[PDB]
């Protein structure tokens, strides 16, 4: 894998091991089981109760409150129609397939489901470009720190768009690795025409925040992305999300691909080691 | 006159009285005999019991016997038996370990370098048919690396460890006589100190004597060699060089000296009549050795799997002799005795052997 | 060497007939050895294996293999030579190296978990045969010292259950529930300064 | 290296040929062993004072000395994060096959970067001043090394954020 | 270069 | 620390060496070559990355590529690359000993800048450095306060005007035209007379031979003439598989694309043009200075015959009623190297250089404020 | 598991030994032949297949036939039958004890590779193997890395370019012609002397003669103008049955086909024209080093004066004014068994070897992707 | 390349006559691919890819990857060992060395022409390769015509049936006059 | 071979 995939793969399995013998009677295979994924956010999918013909799926979003404060209403009909149903676990959406009736479809409504979390992600960013979109007056900025101790900001002024980003590193072995990542993802332009202004800043902090109660401390990077319409339009849009919201993620497997790469390295340099060192010994 | 007899290093050697005759420790548990015949070396025997690592062998001119000290605080005095060799088992009363053995000139006694901080001096019983065992430890602090014997075989040298290179005075009145007058001091009886090295000056690794008895000298690990002149007031000489230290000793005539070591060659000294000092003489082995290889197409690429291609077995310690003489192990005499010494052989770490000559010099 | 008929590209598809019901063990071998030497038309299977590249149709019979890769297990000499020793007496053996207030209780829970253990009548094969050993040693511990009394006979069972594809999986499931494993778990301090030697605790080591 | 690392290596060369000279002495403490003594520290006797050769304060060498084995432990010059996470981590993979080396440790001693171990069985078995030559050149190629991986590590960085950007 | 030219 | 290191990254050369020296210790082609094909041999790992002279011998097997074009870094691994090798295998003198200095074409983006010393301040750790323009060390090689500078290297040729004491910035005037592009040219007319180059090697041979048998004409079209009576100036050149090869009018053909740039396509002027434009606009007064002094450096102006064309140019361009002089130093190849040494050696530059302490406190934005 | 075993399968003869030894403990030809008449006595049922020097010495009551057709193999009964007994009956040493190494000409179809490794990791079951090139296992003999082969066997010749580390596998030419063709000609010409050869047994009868009595000329028109006057270069043969054949033209005859094939009506070149070729096929530098090399192979280059002639003819073809020279070692007919044998003893080839786990896993495919 | 690689199959061919016959087989049976990778793996799968030719002589020869691996050359020019770029490369940089504003045009507007450019779907691949390449903010085109055989010999006939061009022509009184050189000069 | 030449 390069670009993280996100379909989590595991309700595709589970989904399709379910569907799959489907057509062979009541078959109700009851099921339980508890996942986990990025962003800190706990999955569970349960039978509501005996009755074992509903399957439901649910989510544990930490930021849940300010979508709901936000309002979801163009997510509850659009990608997901009648199919869901208020929450049960926490006050998380939570859906749930109906298997008594005729499931016509088979990969699609498996692939809209496994994008739930960033499907549910999109409401505030495609609601705040549409805002900019419909010229009308500028929505409030507003900031939406998950589960990470960092913090994410957003402004949407007229004529473009912005976002950035805070980085926070715990252990103190990647902190410098880290830093290292980040300061030449600002300059690495020449492979790239039609794509956003790149650029970093830990010891300052942006004008933006100083208002914004957002991640504010010592040991915390920038990183902000210029946005236009060009690849922001209702054709790159999803992929622009997806882009961002895979980031940090991204950023993490990198770094370690790069550890691994390094060790690779060392592990051939010591054959060349030992060769030299074998001159010692007799012929 | 450089020979080899074993990949793997040898611990000690021992020569029969004609010359003919050789003794090498393999590095195992067991000690091979080689014989010569026309030009060459083969061996003749094979001399095994030994569960431990020999360490110490020495000859007898005259008894044809040979001891084995060494490991598992034992030792076998060999004999010749018609056409075979038989062990002879011998108590000794040790705890740690035994490295170095030597017999006397009239052969009646031999001494043990324990490493248990012990002397041991044995002599023959008919009695009990065994090898009764006596012990000196009163003076001795550490281990004991080196022993040499005088001609009336009541004094004893035993380097060490700790500073020190001490006479003693060994007699056991059972089969031994009482010696005549000697400068040194009264003969006394068996297990006190006679005298301790003047000063410190780095260990002991081999001690020499004369035929007159007047003067011993021993080297160190501190690169110094010294000289003590019993014959004045105890005087005491020194000297001291850049080269790495020295393990052994011996001399040629009243004044001359040599000695080998980690140095790769041999190294000539000499003592001076009443000025009290020392001085230095360089490689009188011989002026240098010579280098030389091979294409060896196919080594050409076999080395170059395991080390780089370009590489070869060429070195610095090529030329002077330095490359595959690896260390000295001891010195020994071939003619006569500590008079003339017209040929002087040593042993090495590496597994071999080599000879060389006083007066094929020529000066 | 026995059939033709297979490419080489698609052999071990070939050779995992074991996985399928084409494995049964064998209380005796000669009997069903001259068995199918005998009859050799109803006791032969056959294969209908798909080849991967060219989607061609081919299949081979089904001989002595049904029976003889399993039966391995109780004759190991056939595979490794260096290991020319059974199992059943295997398991007596390490039952009667330990206590002896343990080994009753332990003849009697012998757990059937793995893949490989998936073929019928093993359970059978293992509890006649330690039961058998069991009873002769027995006997021979009564005859030396005579007696008009009997020993209440040991109860060998084998048990049969599902998991025994997977049987490690729960384990380590109810390894994480336990709230005890959040505080023997080794710790990053620990591995920061003493180094990774923590988890070099085994159940086979001591001083 | 002439005005840099020259004298330095010679100096150390020098103490190394020196204290590279070792002796086989049966075992005086505990009955009949031939055992390294430097490692045992047993007997003051045999043992030699330690000596440093070096320039700089955060790197240092030490040179031991014993009858049965002489022990050296060196110190690199690592000055930021990285250089201190890439040499730990080159070491380990080092220590990991130290077997066929049959001449380096298996940990560093406490507070100090990898050091190395000699024997009398070390010392017929295989050449003296290849040892030493391989010691030195491992001392001047280490720099080399780092150097090498922190480009490495920049380049793998350049190219992931190249590859990730392109998309946008 | 960027814009104009190559480099 | 005693002295320092003053490294030019060349378009196509690196120079190196210590501070105090009057030559280069190190200089080498700025090559970063890796193998093409497969390799089939066993008993050999070595060195998936090949750079400087190793890379000019063993050329055949390697796809060369310059690291640097037209004056700015195109691939910043083969540079840190250079730098290393340079560094170690040739200086063997460790960064922290010393500190480096650095010298970089004017009008270049300031992300080149901020790049070169955030990698040499994080990656080698240096105490200090600093960073120039080659012209005014060409001016200190000189030993000159006053003069026009004509920097004709291998990637970019620029002028900048000076007086005593004092610059002038806004009349610097670069252009892309140098010596790449003349030898592109070279092999297109190669071709035009029966000799194909197209790989990397043999652009190499193509440099070597316009380094060896090219000059500069007077008179473009009496030079023409005398080569339709081809029988004095055609001239051969041994290939290193023995092939002899005849070259007559590219001899002077070729040179005369930096007075011509139409020849390329270049809407452009040439270097005389851009000269005249450069000094017209400066003030008056300073002219009649400017015109008494002209100094040029670099390796694309060493043609012989050069300094007489462009005086010739320069006169008849400029009003017939004062003097105009050519001065033409034979060691222009090392001039820039040469200054750099000079002003390092100077006791008023140990205090300019910046430091690490103050470079982490501020920012890569210093160097920019730094004698712009 | 202490050593390994080394088999070339030449299209006329087999070599093989241990993996050390600096000469092969078997040399025998490939040949595999059958009775041709009845039989009629009781007292004998023997072998109804031969093999070996033993199909040698009966050859006058047997059909041979070659297994091996120029290179690639037509039978494979008898390719097995030749690996057991050389295996078992000359060798006495089963295929599990140690492993075995295999040798094939360039540019051969995959089939055969995908076949051979089959049937020797099925019927024999060897623990491990690999397939290497002849030309590289005798660079390995020559201890040298760069140069050009000319692997001239009994079946097939060819020429590979290499270059320190690396090969160039797109300059590689193989040539049909080889040792069968020559002894064709050679009965073909004996006809029009007057003395006729057609079978088997007269096949080697001619092949021997060859070997024994022919030579390269320097120059065809003069040999053949002293031929006019024969009374100088006439030989006489003894033959099996005592008859004398006297060979004049046809000792310098036969081997110039080689030069000049368009004697067997091949639309080809010759030797000298292909490696000429193929060493301007490749890059210019290297060039010089492989005209500096040029190491030869097999049992076809043996005649006297071959090496003057090709180095005659290179340096009339390439340029006058650089040097050619050739080399040819005496011992050149087992190059490639001692390349292999060197090759096996490296310590970093132990790992490139091909198990048994890999051919449990699929067919093999895998002969190619490595093993290569 | 095609008779290179045909001997790794096992089809052996030299002299020119079997020259004739592989090209003939190469303008018969060959076609370019979208994706290389994917069509190795199809062709791993071979059971709908191999394809059959009949030769003079009667021997009949299966095709399979060759079919689409020697046109890959063109955009691979390593397979032979060419330093040099495939025609996307050379078209882009030469594209780029032209002026910014007749950039559009040119891209706008591609003609081919050649008897090597008839392979089906090299079209399709030029353009998405340029597009690739190229920024993905405008419209590329691509125009096949069926009969670029011959656009050369019609572009020539074409131009000598211009009346203005009836001047341009080179005859023996000037070129014997002036010399061969006068054609150098003509039109470059 | 199968074209070309007999093997
Ligand atoms: N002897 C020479 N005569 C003419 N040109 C030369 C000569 N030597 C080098 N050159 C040219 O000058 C260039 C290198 O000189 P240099 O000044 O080091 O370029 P840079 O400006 O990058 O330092 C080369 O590209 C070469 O074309
Ligand atoms: N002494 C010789 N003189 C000339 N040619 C020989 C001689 N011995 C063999 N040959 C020729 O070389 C061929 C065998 O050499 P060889 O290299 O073993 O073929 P291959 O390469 O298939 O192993 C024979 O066919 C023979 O024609
Ligand atoms: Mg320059
Ligand atoms: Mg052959």
């Amino acid at each position: 894998m390069i670009l993280l995939e996100v379909n989590n793969r595991i309700i595709e399995e589970t989904l399709a091991l379910k569907f799959e013998n489907a057509a062979a009677g009541n078959k109700p295979e009851a099921v339980e089981v508890t996942f986990a994924d990025f962003d800190g956010v706990l999955y569970h999918i349960s039978n509501p109760n005996g009755d074992k013909t509903k399957v439901m799926v649910s989510i544990s979003l930490k930021f849940y409150k300010e979508l709901q404060a936000h309002g979801a209403d163009e997510l509850l009909k659009r990608v997901y129609g009648s199919y869901l149903v208020n929450p049960e676990s926490g006050y998380n959406v939570s859906l749930l397939y109906d298997l008594e009736n005729l499931p016509a479809s088979k990969d699609s409504i498996v692939h809209q489901a496994g994008m739930l979390k960033r499907n549910c992600f999109a409401s505030v960013f495609e609601k705040y470009f549409q805002f900019q979109e419909e010229g009308k007056e500028g929505e409030n900025r507003a900031v939406i720190h998950y589960r990470d101790d960092e913090t994410m900001y957003v402004e949407s002024k007229k004529d473009r768009v912005t976002v950035v980003f805070s980085t926070v590193f715990k252990d103190d072995d990647d902190v410098v690795i880290g830093k290292v990542f980040m300061q030449e993802f600002k300059e690495g332009r020449r492979a790239s025409h039609t794509a956003p202004q790149v650029l970093f800043s830990h010891r300052e902090p942006p004008l933006e925040l100083k208002d914004t109660d957002a991640a504010v401390g010592d040991n915390i990077g920038y990183i902000t992305f210029v946005l236009f319409p060009r690849h922001t339009n209702a054709s790159a849009r999803d992929n622009t999300i997806n882009l961002i919201h895979t980031f940090r993620d991204y950023l993490h497997y990198h770094i370690k691909c790069s550890k691994a790469y390094i060790h690779t390295r060392m592990r051939a340099k010591t054959s060349d080691f030992l060769k030299v060192l074998n001159r010692a010994r007799p012929d | 006159a450089y020979h080899s007899f074993l990949v793997e290093p040898i611990s000690c050697h021992a020569w029969n009285k004609d010359r003919t005759q050789i003794a090498i420790c393999p590095n195992n548990h067991e000690v091979h005999i080689y014989e010569k015949s026309g030009n060459k070396w083969v061996q003749v025997h094979e001399l095994k019991e030994h569960n431990g690592q020999v360490t110490g062998i020495d000859w007898a001119p005259d008894s044809n016997r040979i001891v084995t000290c060494g490991t598992d605080r034992n030792a076998y005095v060999w004999t010749l038996k018609g056409r075979t060799w038989k062990p002879t088992l011998v108590i000794l009363r040790i705890n740690r370990a035994a490295r170095c053995v030597r017999w006397a000139p009239n052969e009646k006694k031999f001494a043990v370098g324990s490493g248990s901080r012990v002397i041991s001096i044995c002599y023959f019983e008919q009695e009990n048919d065994w090898w009764v065992c006596k012990h000196i430890k009163k003076p001795i602090r550490s281990t004991v690396l080196s022993l040499d014997w005088h001609p009336n075989s009541v004094l004893l040298a035993a380097g060490s460890c700790d500073f020190k290179c001490r006479i003693f005075s060994a007699y056991i009145k059972e089969v031994e006589e009482r010696p005549a007058p000697t400068p040194w001091g009264s003969k006394m009886p068996f297990g006190e100190l006679m005298f301790e090295s003047s000063s410190s000056c780095g260990w002991v690794h081999g001690v020499c004597f004369s035929a007159n008895g007047s003067r011993v000298a021993w080297v160190s690990h501190d690169s110094t060699v010294c000289l003590a002149d019993a014959d004045k007031k105890m005087a005491v000489a020194t000297l001291a060089s850049e080269t790495l230290p020295l393990l052994a000793v011996t001399f040629i005539t009243e004044s001359s000296l040599v000695a080998a070591g980690h140095d790769c060659f041999p190294v000539l000294f000499t003592y001076d009549s009443a000025a009290g000092k020392l001085s230095f003489g360089g490689r009188l082995d011989v002026p240098k050795q010579s280098s030389q290889r091979g294409l060896t197409a196919r080594e050409r690429f076999q080395n170059l799997d395991k080390k780089a291609s370009s590489e070869g077995s060429a070195a610095a310690g090529a030329g002077l002799d330095s490359l595959h003489k690896n260390s000295v192990s001891q010195i020994s005499v071939l003619s006569g005795g500590k008079a003339k010494c017209s040929q002087f052989c040593t042993t090495g770490m590496d597994g071999g052997m080599s000879i060389w000559d006083v007066r094929s010099l020529e000066s | 060497d026995r059939e033709v008929g297979i490419p080489p590209e698609q052999s071990l598809e070939t050779a995992k007939a074991v996985k399928e019901r084409y494995s049964y063990v064998c209380p005796d071998l000669v009997k069903e050895f001259n068995k199918y030497d005998t009859d050799g038309s109803k006791w032969i299977k056959q294969y209908t294996g798909i080849n991967a590249i060219s989607k061609k149709e081919f299949s081979i019979d089904v001989g002595y293999e049904r029976f003889l890769g399993p039966e391995i297990f109780f004759h190991p000499e056939f595979a490794n030579p260096d290991f020319t020793q059974p199992i059943s007496e295997v398991v007596d053996e390490v039952i009667q190296n330990c206590p002896i207030d343990v080994r009753r209780p332990l003849y009697k829970n012998i757990v059937l978990s793995g893949g490989s253990t998936m073929f019928r009548d093993f359970g059978r094969r293992l509890q006649r045969d330690l039961k058998r050993t069991v009873d002769a040693r027995l006997k021979l511990s009564e005859e030396l010292s005579g007696g008009r009394l009997k020993p209440k006979p040991i109860d060998v069972q084998v048990i049969t259950h599902h998991m025994q594809r997977y049987a490690v999986w729960f384990g380590g499931s109810m390894l994480a529930s336990t709230p005890e494993f959040y505080q023997v778990c080794h710790t990053k301090k620990d591995y920061e300064e003493i180094g990774p030697s923590i988890c070099r605790h085994n159940p086979v080591f001591g001083v | 290296m002439t005005a840099t690392l020259r004298p330095y290596l010679s100096a150390v060369r020098a103490t190394l040929q020196a204290a590279l000279c070792l002796e086989n002495f049966s075992s005086q403490v505990v009955e009949r062993h031939n055992k390294p003594e430097v490692e045992v520290r047993s007997s003051k006797e045999l043992l030699l004072q330690p000596v440093t050769i070096s320039r700089n304060e955060k790197e240092k060498v030490l040179i031991e000395g014993s009858i049965n084995s002489v022990r050296v432990s060196i110190a690199v010059k690592q000055a930021d994060e990285i250089e201190k996470i890439l040499c730990h981590k080159f070491m380990r993979f080092m220590m990991m096959r130290a077997e066929n080396f049959f001449i380096l440790r298996r940990k560093p001693v406490e507070g100090y970067d990898i050091s190395f171990l000699i024997t009398n069985f070390h010392t017929e078995q295989m050449y003296k001043h290849k040892l030493v030559d391989f010691v030195i050149h491992f001392m001047e190629e280490i720099d080399k090394e780092i150097s090498e991986m922190k480009l490495s590590v920049n380049a793998r960085a350049r190219i992931v954020a190249e590859e990730f950007l392109k998309n946008f | 270069w960027x814009a104009x030219c190559p480099a | 620390e005693t002295t320092a290191l003053v490294c030019d990254n060349g378009s196509g050369l690196v120079k190196a060496g210590f501070a105090g020296d009057d030559a280069p210790r190190a200089v080498f082609p700025s090559i970063v070559g890796r193998p093409r094909h497969q390799g089939v041999m066993v008993g050999m790992g070595q060195k998936d990355s090949y750079v400087g002279d190793e890379a000019q011998s063993k050329r055949g097997i390697l796809t060369l590529k310059y690291p640097i074009e037209h004056g700015i870094i195109t691939n910043w691994d083969d540079m840190e690359k250079i730098w290393h090798h340079t560094f170690y295998n040739e200086l063997r003198v460790a960064p922290e000993e010393h500190p480096t200095l650095l010298t970089e074409a004017p009008l270049n983006p300031k992300a080149n800048r901020e790049k070169m010393t955030q990698i040499m301040f994080e990656t080698f750790n240096v105490p200090a450095m600093y960073v120039a323009i080659q012209a005014v060390l060409s001016l200190y090689a000189s030993g000159r306060t006053t003069g026009i500078v004509l920097d004709s290297g291998d990637g970019v040729t620029h002028n900048v005007p000076i007086y005593e004491g004092y610059a002038l910035p806004h009349a610097i005037m670069r252009l892309d035209l140098a010596g790449r592009d003349l030898t592109d040219y070279l092999m297109k007319i190669l071709t035009e007379r029966g000799y194909s180059f197209v790989t990397t090697a043999e652009r190499e041979i193509v440099r070597d031979i316009k380094e060896k048998l090219c000059y500069v004409a007077l008179d473009f079209e009496n030079e023409m003439a005398t080569a339709a009576s081809s029988s004095s100036l055609e001239k051969s050149y041994e290939l290193p598989d023995g092939q002899v090869i005849t070259i007559g009018n590219e001899r002077f053909r070729c040179p005369e694309t930096l007075f011509q740039p139409s020849f390329i396509g270049m809407e452009s002027a040439g270097i005389h043009e851009t000269t005249y434009n450069s000094i017209m606009k400066c003030d008056i007064d300073i002219r009649k200075d400017l015109y008494a002094n002209n100094v040029m450096s670099g390796g694309t102006t060493m043609y012989p015959g050069i300094a007489d064309r462009m005086q010739k140019e320069i006169t008849a361009l400029a009003p017939s009623t004062m003097k105009i002089k050519i001065i033409a130093p034979p060691e222009r190849k090392y001039s820039v190297w040469i200054g750099g040494s000079i002003l390092a050696s100077l006791s008023t530059f140990q205090q300019m250089w910046i430091t690490k302490q103050e470079y982490d406190e501020a920012g890569p934005s210093i160097v920019h404020r730094k004698c712009f």
